[PDB]
């Protein structure tokens, strides 16, 4: 029905935050090599990454990280509804916090060695 | 002949050992005027009577096997070492590294080239927990 309907591939590009399109699709959506798109999955949830372009890429699919496809529920095979975000809003205060069972052989500091 | 021309630094604290007579014997050095260390002198005498007494429980016996036994095979002791030394002294320091050790180590040979020997050195010299499972 809809041409943003798309299935999971494969991920080529080892970047966490990357989503790949193909040339004619991107063609056909009207984006860009740096824009910001969002990703409606399962359970609710959704996921906002950087799309790029692709040219082994397939027609009615996408290409995302392991780590974009587990945040949004979704399993190699799925549908997800992709949809575009010109909201670009700068960030003023980020707060996270580690998970105790990747943590448990490192302790002190974080920030310099991890995240800087 | 074991202070005669030694000038042998003793301390009250020290086991020492002595070989000869087809036999080693442990001494221990009970009491000294000169507290706590003296340089043992000509000038010097030495009381050896009385009861020979009993180990400490936490003094461990030079009857036991040390690298010191083994001869002729430097080279697979050291490769036996580089192998084993550092999952053992350092436990949690290689816990949180992220490289797995090895878990099984073959030893062959012919009949009597001493294994068994090898195997309870490098146990007893590390302080590890030695257990024997016999064929
Ligand atoms: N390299 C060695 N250095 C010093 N003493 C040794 C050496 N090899 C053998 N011996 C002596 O010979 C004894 C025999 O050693 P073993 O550990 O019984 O050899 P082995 O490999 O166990 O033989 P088998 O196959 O188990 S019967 C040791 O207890 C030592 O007294
Ligand atoms: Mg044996």
């Amino acid at each position: 029905n809809r041409p943003n309907r798309l299935i999971v591939d494969e991920a080529i590009n080892e970047d966490n935050s990357v989503v790949s399109l193909s040339q004619p699709k991107m063609d056909e959506l009207q984006l860009f090599r740096g824009d910001t798109v969002l990703l409606k999955g399962k359970k609710r949830r959704e996921a906002v990454c950087i799309v790029l372009s692709d040219d082994t890429c397939s027609d009615e699919k996408i290409r995302m990280n392991r780590v974009v496809r587990n945040n949004l529920r979704v399993r190699l095979g799925d549908v997800i509804s992709i949809q575009p975000c010109p909201d670009v809003k700068y960030g003023k205060r980020i707060h996270v916090l580690p998970i105790d069972d990747t943590v448990e052989g490192i302790t002190g500091n974080l920030f310099e060695v991890y995240l800087k | 002949p074991y202070f005669l021309e030694a000038y042998r630094p003793i301390r009250k604290g020290d086991i020492f050992l002595v070989r000869g007579g087809m036999r080693a014997v442990e001494f221990k050095v009970v009491e000294t005027d000169p507290s706590p260390y003296c340089i043992v002198a000509p000038d010097t005498v030495i009381h050896c009577e009385g009861e020979p007494i009993k180990r400490e429980d936490e003094e461990e016996s030079l009857n036991e096997v040390g690298y010191d036994d083994i001869g002729g095979c430097r080279k697979q002791l050291a490769q036996i070492k580089e192998m084993v030394e550092l999952p053992l002294r350092h436990p949690a320091l290689f816990k949180a590294i992220g490289v797995k050790p090895p878990r099984g180590i073959l030893l062959y040979g012919p009949p009597g080239t001493g294994k068994t020997l090898i195997a309870r050195a490098v146990a007893n010299e590390t302080g590890a927990f030695f257990f024997l499972i016999n064929g």
